[PDB]
């Protein structure tokens, strides 16, 4: 039933990884480079993040 | 293998027929599915693929190769475009006479770089000019923030008369979470609809992503604007090892949309690629979409103008 995430922009991704798992413990969480263009498949076992140089999370994660 | 049917909901859906047990046309018209490859020698995709191309290695342009590891592209194709295969116990497209340029511009997960897509989108848009071939874009692919690399190359290519359809994005329920290249506004930007009815029609699935409400309901696009609506939830389709799969996504509605719009084409080879999309948003109109979050009579931020269908 969570479907966004929008408190973890800006956090650390081991930070957001905990968040998200805590909801949605069998989450496949993906961590790419902000900017990376991806495929429009709603897979609902998924969580992206992406994330900037230093490993902060550039936008609102959400399921997918 | 053989598909759990030849003509999977959406295929049945589209053709607003729940007996076909094949489909028919889009012969003249090419469909460039820019992905993460297409497995060509699929049964029900063999002899379709008149270019495969790949932007994805260290060489720019590796002509022949478009290789699907992932599986993705290989599906978008097939609902595209599939043909039921020598035998005729495959799986069936939207536009089975279509032929497909195969060209991958994601990597292996289904990811991949701006600067390889937009590079893609310029070759289509050169390879239509030169060879005078009619060409739908077909972008199962995008990021939530516009990319205005592949807006120019977006540009470049619907200026030389190429269509372009690409997937809304799946960050809904919520407004104005429309995604780019789709929300450009000379893209056809595709919402997933789902096998449910919602106030008497089709229902738009909840994680489609919406348009700006603010720009809704005058049937004129803008940047942000869903254009319109179609099967994107449960598909089945080919598969990059040589069966089928179902998936989810405004991927698979955008390929519904492609191939609608080859279909037309075919039909009417006198079309330029804007009356074929002005068509395309015409016939949308025909089936107002009022089921799902957001959406409702009229033009709306969730489902756009409508569902466009073969009748
Ligand atoms: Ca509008
Ligand atoms: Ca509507
Ligand atoms: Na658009």
């Amino acid at each position: 039933l969570k479907t966004e995430w929008p408190e973890l922009v800006g956090k650390s991704v081991e930070e957001a990884k905990k968040v998200i798992l805590q909801d949605k413990p069998e989450a496949q969480i993906i961590v790419l480079p902000v900017g990376t263009i991806v495929t429009m498949e709603y897979r609902i076992d998924r969580v992206r993040l992406f994330v900037d140089k230093l490993d902060n999370i550039a936008q609102v994660p959400r399921v997918g | 293998a053989v598909p759990s049917t030849q003509t999977p909901w959406g295929i049945k859906s589209i053709y607003n027929d729940q007996s076909i047990t094949k489909t028919t046309g889009g012969s003249g018209i090419k469909v460039a599915v820019l992905d993460t490859g297409v497995y060509t020698s699929h049964l029900d995709l063999a002899g379709s693929a008149e270019q495969c191309k790949d932007f994805t290695q260290s060489n720019p342009l590796v002509d022949g190769s478009c290789t699907d590891r992932q599986g993705h592209g290989t599906h978008v194709a097939g609902t595209v475009l599939a043909h039921g295969g020598s035998n005729g116990q495959g799986v069936y497209g939207v536009a089975p006479q279509a032929k497909l340029w195969a060209y991958k511009v994601l990597g292996d997960n289904g990811s991949g770089y701006s600067d390889d897509i937009a590079a893609a989108i310029r070759h289509v848009a050169d390879e239509a000019s030169r060879t005078g071939s009619k060409v739908v874009i077909n972008m199962s692919l995008g990021s939530s923030a516009k990319d205005s690399l592949i807006a120019s190359a977006v540009d470049y290519a619907y200026g030389k008369g190429v269509l372009i359809v690409a997937a809304a994005g799946n960050s809904g329920s919520g407004s104005n979470t429309i995604g780019f290249p789709g929300g450009l506004v000379n893209a056809v930007a595709v919402a997933a609809l789902e096998n449910v009815q919602q106030n008497g029609t089709y229902r738009v699935a909840d994680f489609s992503s919406r348009g700006n409400p603010a720009t809704a309901g005058d049937y004129i696009i803008q940047e942000r604007d869903i254009e319109v609506s179609a099967p994107g939830a449960s598909v089945e389709s080919t598969w990059y090892t040589g069966g089928y799969n179902t998936i989810s996504g405004t991927s698979m509605a955008t390929p519904h949309v492609a191939g609608l719009a080859a279909k037309i084409w075919s039909a009417n080879t006198s079309l330029s690629h804007s009356q074929l999309r002005t068509e395309l948003q015409n016939r949308a109109k025909v089936y107002d979409i009022k089921g799902g979050i957001g959406a409702g009579t009229g033009d709306d931020y969730a489902s756009g103008f409508g569902y466009p269908r073969v009748k």
